[PDB]
């Protein structure tokens, strides 16, 4: 119940925050050029 | 060579304008990585921005 309850929410958070992660990384250079080393 | 949309003519006989010249797709990437370099030495790179 405690390793099961800890890792459940472990995995869940890691898979949502990891989407939420390759959504920033994807419209992250547009909304923010001046950090883009692509124009430097 | 044949097009459906395109027809070649003599610039000084035609007279053309900028929408009566026709559009193409070019790439990028050769001209940008010398422009990257350019703009890099010049020192003016929201002009670098904007056109990429």
């Amino acid at each position: 119940s405690v390793k099961f309850m800890d890792q459940k929410r472990s995995g869940e958070e890691t898979v949502y925050f990891k989407k939420e992660d390759e959504a920033l990384l994807r419209n992250l250079l547009a909304n923010h050029p001046e950090y883009d080393p692509k124009y430097s | 060579p044949w097009t459906t949309d395109t027809t070649f003519d003599d610039i000084i006989l035609s007279q053309p304008s900028k929408e009566d010249f026709a559009k193409f797709t070019k790439e990028a990437p050769l001209f940008l990585r010398f422009l990257k370099l350019v703009t890099d030495v010049e020192g003016r790179q929201e002009a670098f921005i904007q056109f990429a």
